[PDB]
C-alpha cells in the first residue's frame, strides 16, 4: 500500500450558504450528490432607526 | 401514458429545438450515448 487514510467523523453544517442547485430530492449522499451547487445566503442589516 | 401505453417518440423541431443554452446540469458527466448539435452552412462566411 501506499496511501493511508483516516476514517473519522464531525458535525459540520452550514451557517450562511443555501443551496443553488440539487441533483434530486432524496438525501443519502449517491454518486450525483458528489456535483451539487452553493450559494452564500443575502445580507441582512438590523439595526436601529 | 394517454393510451396507457403511449408515449410516442416526440422529436426535436425542424427550426428551433436544439437549445444552444443546455447541457449537463453537474459538474461531473456521464457522456451520454447519443449527442445533438446545430451548426451553419458554408454558405454563410464565417465569422468570430
Amino acid at each position: 500500500p501506499t496511501v493511508v487514510l483516516y476514517s473519522e467523523d464531525v458535525n459540520m453544517e452550514t451557517p450562511d450558504t443555501h443551496l443553488s442547485y440539487k441533483p434530486k430530492m432524496g438525501d443519502k449522499n449517491a454518486k450525483v450528490m458528489l456535483g451539487q451547487q452553493a450559494m452564500p445566503n443575502r445580507p441582512n442589516y438590523i439595526a436601529f432607526r | 401514458a394517454t393510451v396507457a401505453g403511449a408515449g410516442k417518440e416526440i422529436f426535436a423541431d425542424k427550426t428551433f429545438q436544439p437549445e444552444p443554452q443546455v447541457g449537463e446540469s453537474q459538474w461531473n458527466e456521464a457522456d451520454a450515448t447519443a449527442a445533438g448539435g446545430r451548426v451553419l452552412k458554408k454558405t454563410t462566411p464565417m465569422k468570430p
